[PDB]
RNA sequence: AUUAAUAGGGACGGUCGGGGGCAUCAGUAUUCAAUUGUCAGAGGUGAAAUUCUUGGAUUUAUUGAAGACUAACUACUGCGAAAGCAUUUGCCAAGGACGUUUUCAUUAAUCAAGAACGAAAGUUAGGGGAUCGAAGAUGAUCAGAUACCGUCGUAGUCUUAA
């Protein structure tokens, strides 16, 4: 009851927020009794020829929208006349439908022809349409000329149009320019014209008959031809249904809300884009959804019911019920519904009193694209915990085409014009191919949508092949919409291949196929003929046989990539050239692993990070069995490497990357002889330790050994990490954990005082992360990461583009992972995440608008349909409002990224300057800004690797003494170790310590900033970096006597010291004396 | 009708004992894709209705499980099901449960749910048996369901015997093995041909299969076995009905013949 | 406010029972099947007969499937309204005895009428079969119904001995 309630109170205020007003609609139907009048005069004229029609509108003002192919007086018997017309009312407005938008609709003013006007036979050779693209021009002849002599027309203009963006019925449309004033309205009247109800024989014209003899099915063409005669009377039933239903048209806004969120409207989807299936349809199967539904007639929607059960359930029969290629709907306006369990290859929902397909509009790239928002947007009315309302209609969906998409490609289409398309084309287009898809904008459209799918098949997950630059406005002074754009004579400038691809086959080399035989099978023979010298006999690896063509693989691009330019090569256009140049250049900003075929693996490849865990598994191998005075019982690494978290893919002998040695916490016997000292802790596993190195070095003599401490622990001083590495060239960083760790550090927080409580409670934040909650959140790590491996190529160079700004200082790379994971879990709006270019937009726009004051992040470890109920997940906005009271704009508490394990939210963005923070949010602002504004190109692709670096009172450049890129293991290497250990720390980054200084004794007075990962970040050489430096709020003011400011401060009287920058950057400048190259003061 | 969240909630206050309002409202409910508001109607209708109606009590746990043959899980259908066999009777849900596997299209969990109920209702009760045997012979194993109807000669007591083996034989001949249903009549008749209890319910079944050679074969041997004269006289007009219905009224003449000389003594 | 029948209901808490409903797990004993070693008998009887038996009857051992019950411990032992009641353990509800300066103050005693639990039992052949009527043959019903709605009619309903 709770998710209807809230979602009724998130329907009825949203449906105020789109509320017309009663005078928007009251001057526009005025103006419509300014034509409604001025059409009641508008006369007939007398009965002509063909021949005759043209000669009377070539010298005239208006001319006829013939469509094709236009009509020839070699074959022109009939005659042709206008009439006049009964207009009447349809669609939303007459179903009380209509709500405020901003861009603006169309008012269905439907003019119904005369049935004395056509003969018997105008259904077929386009006869009668040949008399609706005759008197649409007549009447807006008619009309332009009653229209001026009201002087209406200085605001108001007349041009051609199409009805739905289909071509076989032309039409006028009238419109406001900025008593008959409906320009405050902003309703346009779609002057539309309409047959008779059944003029010509509606079981002559279904979809299996034709009606273009010179036949094969015409399913299209009866389309426009049979429901051009049920405007009367399927509106009719939508009438009635409004008063059955008190929330048919509450539940059809929502319909309204939720479709056009999604791309999917009245606009044709068979001339290449996404639609055929909206606002229209969603209302129709809402009448079938309330007058039955069920296999045998039952009842799928409620009469009585309310908007939140009319909106989801129609949805959800849209996705659990097919009509694609499994099934089919059935409709009757003249009783019930009864589902059709047989499909015909495309959306068909039968009219069986009208006998056409309501769902005709339609192709199959189309229907199964809005199914699989269907089930997400009903997977959405059955959570039980978070708010889907704005998930639904409020978030733009259709906004760019790398989002909603993983790729999108500009294939240019130069086919010149329809004559030279027997050498444009492989394909032979002729009048037959033309006699159902008779538009050029449709003919291409399935058959490169066919192309494709036989070349990425599973690949991807829809098929969506889109028509840019096409329009549907012409004028009626001229023929169609013709233009010269692109270099072609089509209704289109050129056309883009989108998919969203699923990763586990996006990038499959070996191109399966049908089995082999003694014959050339029917399923081999188009398998054969669409790859040729690309297809070859290939084996199984269990001993199976059948026609296979192995892909290369490449570093930048994916395999899909290259079939992308190849099956366009052959049957679409030889001279089309398609390319994807934001994907190709994303990937260059990862950094290159000095590995084998590394321009040869592709982004999927995770081969070399699994091999990295073989060889610490060996190295756990000899631990483990290994006989102490105290047994082994826990051996995990928490490094980055085991959880595919590391900036740098995992290479041998790689001793120059700050992320080699992978983190290791490992645990011995339950034991209460553990001393209770701090010192002493880390003094006693560190000598069960020293012997596990006097058992790795007697008879291990393949590992190296040697020891170094940890001080990443604030105010622990004792203990050691032990690093071995491996014969292969791996190293780990080894250190024992017990139960006395989280004993010292919460007995440290009672018995000290009110004073130094904070810091050993975040310095016990440091023992948390790295001791208790290390292994607890590296374990879902590796886990949920096999629903989507993108994450992994995405968290890596998100961080890669974050470490590129100067961002990687002051946080940790577990909260720069789980912010690039959040579109992993809760993807909405968006398709899954499937690429480095999906995964690196999706969180360009979420850290956009990602307010860290008034919603915090709780993102749920969980797999594909584990995470935090409902009671659960409200604790966890318990820890933002009760944090917000003394952290109200988050100056204190700014990022709060929880999960299951951890719903503080402040376990890896505890004590992080706001400051950094503020800059981070507004890297994330420009970066996205730039993308809609000015595009998406490569000179903004890499531009958001670019940062500038100002605003900086302090920005220090430098130059180290060993370029370590190739040291590190990123091929622009490393085969061996010294003979001494101690000098392979020689070729290491020289300014991680020469800034981790920095910040550690001017923390009071400067905010200290840097990057870690100097080799990928350093260009060339692999050494170059910048620092960014900003003063602080308090020591920018003047700061009276005091002893503890903690500020290198000079005297600026004899009663307040202020912070002189003249000292300020010389104690930078006099550490790093030998990194001293450049520094910028302000 | 009731077709709102406060339609059918309305009704409750004037019907309490009323089960097929939410047996509409869990037809209403999960209807718009969210069966947990279905699922907590036959929860509500538990609670909501008089603990003396058992038709509609029983039924709302065939409700629970019906919804949960298509859209339900693995063990939420049989924690419903121990918590009716807790509530109400064993078999009786199983046997609903039987007919529920038979409409779901999962015939191995229903050779699980006929032989799971075997071990508990198939010594006692002989009426589970037939129902095996007539979902054996529909499928085609005919042997199958004479295999255990030798086990459901040794299941029950001597009572059982005469009754069971009597209702292979109708489930035979309508389904079955008619041959081995009539030799089941041949061994009923063999084992007592005294009683003609077993003769009766062969001859109105051989001449439901139309058979006038085996009809009246088996009518021309009853009357010379250990009948009295209403089993002479009214066995005659069992006679006297087949060869109407045949077309021959040679053997509806002598028919009235052969049994008024029999009555001569 | 006359007392709180060493009347009674009701309430707490410590107990206990082979109590009953459901469930849990454990125990020997039995039958049938798959199958090896081997047979002049095996079973039964006062002596026999009968029964199966180089169709291996019969003994041993193993596995599967199915049905029953808690011997010795174990009894003049408790419990259940009575009938009845025995492995380990639970769920739900019932109960002997217990103490309260706990609560009510007769709410209390026997029961016609009238209703609830419930110990044993359905076998052989003779006649009658008027009535009824399972077995079955049947037209409707609900989504589906071998049930509720309508019919013929078998065994039986009446009696004869074991």
């Amino acid at each position: 009851l709770f998710k209807s309630n809230i979602f009724k109170l998130q329907i009825d205020e949203l449906l105020e927020q789109v509320k017309l007003k009663q005078k928007h609609v009251l001057k526009v139907e005025k103006f419509l009794h300014k034509l409604y009048d001025i059409l009641q005069e508008i006369p007939d004229w007398e009965e002509k020829s063909l021949a005759e029609v043209d000669s009377f509108f070539k010298n005239k003002i208006v001319s006829v929208p013939f469509v094709d192919p236009k009509p020839i007086p070699q074959n022109t018997n009939y005659k042709f006349n206008y009439k006049k017309p009964d207009i009447s009312l349809i669609g939303s407005f007459a179903l009380k439908a209509g709500i405020y938008q901003p861009n603006g609709s169309s008012i269905d003013t439907l003019l119904t022809m005369p049935k004395e006007l056509f003969e018997k036979k105008d259904f077929l050779n386009f006869r009668c349409l040949h008399k609706r693209s005759v008197y649409l021009a007549y009447l807006t002849h008619h009309l332009l000329i009653l229209l001026k002599k009201d002087k209406l027309d200085s605001f108001l203009q007349l041009e051609y149009s199409y009805f739905d963006n289909d071509p076989l019925l032309p039409i006028l449309r009238i419109s406001c320019s900025k008593d008959y004033n409906f320009y405050k309205t902003r309703f346009s009247i779609n002057l539309l014209i309409g047959f008779p109800y059944k003029v010509f024989e509606p079981k002559k014209l279904l979809p299996n008959r034709n009606c273009i003899r010179i036949l094969p099915a015409t399913p299209l063409y009866n389309f426009s031809v049979l429901s051009s005669s049920t405007h009367e009377n399927y509106l009719k039933y939508l009438y009635k249904t409004k008063k059955q239903t008190e929330s048919f048209v509450e539940a059809t806004v929502l319909g309204r809300l939720w479709l056009q969120q999604r791309g999917f409207s009245s606009n044709m989807s068979h001339s290449g884009s996404l639609g055929g299936f909206g606002t229209f349809e969603f209302t129709i199967l809402m009448a079938a959804l309330l007058n039955g539904g069920g296999i045998n007639s039952n009842k799928i929607l409620l009469h009585g019911f309310s908007s939140y059960q009319l909106f989801k359930g129609v949805i959800k029969y849209l996705a659990t019920m097919d009509l694609c290629h499994d099934g089919h709907l059935q409709f009757h306006s003249n009783p019930a519904s009864k589902y059709i369990d047989e499909g015909f290859q495309t959306p068909t929902l039968f009219d069986k009193s009208t006998k056409v397909n309501i769902l005709t509009k339609m192709t199959v790239s189309s229907y199964q694209i809005l199914k699989e928002y269907a089930g997400e947007t009903l997977r959405m009315l059955n959570n039980v915990v978070q708010d889907q309302f704005s998930n639904i209609f409020l978030t733009n969906i259709s906004r760019f085409d790398n989002l909603k998409y993983d790729l999108c490609y500009d294939v240019q289409l130069p086919l010149g014009k329809y004559n030279n398309l027997e050498t444009s084309l492989a394909a032979t287009f002729g009048s037959m191919e033309r006699v159902k898809f008779i538009t050029l904008e449709n003919f291409l459209a399935h058959k490169i949508t066919n192309v494709a799918r036989y070349a990425l098949g599973d690949r991807i997950k829809y098929i969506q092949i889109e028509m840019v630059g096409q329009k549907s406005d012409f004028p009626i002074t001229k023929r169609k919409v013709y233009s010269n754009t692109g270099g072609n004579h089509f209704n289109f400038d050129f056309v883009r291949v989108k998919l969203i691809v699923n990763p586990s086959e996006c990038d499959k080399l070996v191109t399966k196929g049908p089995a082999h035989s003694e014959t050339m099978s029917t399923e081999a023979a188009v398998f054969k003929n669409f790859w040729g010298i690309k297809s070859s006999l290939r084996r199984f690896k269990d001993g199976s046989i059948t026609h296979c063509c192995v892909w290369s693989t490449s570093s930048s691009e994916p395999i899909i990539s290259s079939i992308v330019n190849f099956a366009l090569q052959k049957h679409v256009s030889k001279k089309a050239q398609i390319s994807n140049e934001t994907i190709k250049k994303f990937h260059n900003f990862l950094p290159l692993p000095n590995l084998p075929s590394s321009a040869k693996t592709s982004v999927l490849n995770l081969s070399s990070f699994f091999n990295l865990k073989k060889s610490f598994d060996d190295l756990y191998k000899i631990i483990f069995q290994m006989k102490l005075p105290l047994s082994v019982k826990s051996i995990l690494p928490v490094g980055s490497a085991f959880r595919y978290t590391s900036l740098c893919q995992p290479v041998p002998f790689a001793y120059s990357d700050p992320d080699f040695f992978q983190d290791v916490i490992l645990e011995f016997e339950t034991s209460p002889k553990w001393p209770d000292e701090i010192t002493s802790l880390e003094k006693a596993k560190t000598a069960f330790l020293l012997k596990i190195q006097e058992e790795l070095s007697a008879n291990s003599s393949t590992y190296r050994s040697f020891f170094s401490r940890d001080e990443s622990i604030p105010y622990n001083l004792e203990i050691v990490t032990l690093n071995i590495l491996t014969p292969e060239g791996y190293g780990f960083k080894f250190r024992v954990l017990t139960e006395r760790d989280e004993i010292l550090y919460l007995r440290a927080i009672a018995n000290a005082r009110n004073e130094l409580k904070p810091e050993l409670e975040a310095t016990f934040l440091k023992f948390t992360a790295k001791y208790l909650a290390s292994v607890r959140h590296t374990r879902t790590l590796e886990n949920i990461s096999h629903s989507y491996q993108f994450y992994s190529p995405v968290v890596r160079l998100f961080k890669r583009w974050l470490d590129t700004h100067l961002l990687l200082g002051h946080i940790t790379d577990e909260l720069a992972e789980l912010i690039a994971i959040k579109p992993f879990v809760d993807p909405a709006p968006y398709f899954i995440p499937g690429s480095l270019e999906n995964g690196f937009l999706k969180v360009l726009k979420f850290i956009s608008q990602w307010n860290w004051k008034d919603d915090p992040l709780i993102l749920d470890l969980v797999k594909p349909e584990e995470r935090l109920t409902l009671a659960q997940y409200k604790g966890i906005q318990m820890n933002f409002t009760n944090l917000r009271n003394s952290d109200p704009n988050g100056t204190h508490l700014q990022f709060f990224v929880a999960s299951k394990n951890d719903p503080s939210g402040i376990l890896y963005s505890s004590g992080i300057p706001l400051p950094i923070a503020t800059r981070l949010t507004a890297l994330a602002k420009v970066a996205v800004n730039l993308l809609q504004t000015h595009g998406l190109n490569q000179q903004t692709i890499n531009l958001l690797f670019t940062p500038g670096l100002k605003d900086y009172d302090f920005v220090v450049d430098l130059r180290t003494p060993i370029g370590l890129k190739s040291s590190c293991g990123i091929l622009s290497a490393p085969s061996n170790f010294p003979e001494n250990l101690n000098d392979l720390s020689e070729k290491m980054d020289p300014t991680y310590q020469l800034v981790k200084y920095l910040n550690l004794k001017y923390k009071n007075s400067l905010i200290l900033s840097s990057r870690k990962y100097i080799g990928v970040n350093g260009g060339e050489k692999g050494d170059k970096n910048v620092i960014t430096g900003l003063i602080k709020p308090l020591f920018k003011g003047a700061h009276k006597f005091r002893v503890n400011l903690d500020c290198n401060v000079k005297p600026v009287d004899d009663e307040n010291v202020i912070l002189n920058k003249e000292a300020i950057f010389h104690e930078i400048a006099a550490f790093g004396n030998d990194m001293v190259i450049n520094f910028e003061t302000d | 009708a009731p077709e709102s969240v406060a339609d059918f909630e309305r009704l409750l206050i004037g019907n309490p004992n009323s089960s097929v309002v939410w047996m509409n409202y869990m037809a209403f409910q999960l209807q718009l894709s969210e069966i947990e508001k279905a699922r907590e109607l036959a929860e509500r209708a538990l609670k909501t209705i008089n603990f003396r109606e058992e038709a509609e009590k029983l039924n709302i746990w065939i409700a629970m499980l019906n919804l949960e043959n298509t859209f339900g899980t693995e063990e939420t259908l049989e924690e419903v099901f121990s918590r009716a066999c807790q509530y109400m009777d064993s078999y009786t849900i199983h046997t609903k449960l039987l007919g529920i596997y038979e409409i779901s299209e999962k015939f191995d969990k229903a050779a699980e749910l006929f032989k799971a109920t075997a071990k508990k209702f198939g010594g006692e009760k002989v009426s589970i048996w037939v129902s095996w045997g007539d979902f054996l012979i529909s499928h085609n194993e005919e042997q199958e369901a004479r295999t255990i109807l030798g086990n459901a000669l040794k299941a029950l007591p001597k009572r059982n015997h005469i009754e069971v083996v009597r209702k292979f034989a109708q489930l035979e001949f309508a389904k079955g093995d008619p041959e081995r249903g009539r030799s089941l009549f041949e061994g009923l008749v063999a084992d007592a041909p005294k009683r003609i209890d077993l003769w009766n319910v062969y001859v109105d079944q051989e001449v439901k299969a139309k058979d006038k050679k085996k009809v009246e074969d088996l009518f021309e041997r009853i009357i010379t076995k250990k009948i009295t004269r209403k089993q002479a006289k009214f066995f005659f007009n069992k006679w006297l009905q087949f060869e109407e219905s045949e077309g021959d009224e040679k053997t509806i003449e002598y028919v009235k013949a052969k049994a008024t000389e029999y009555v001569a003594s």
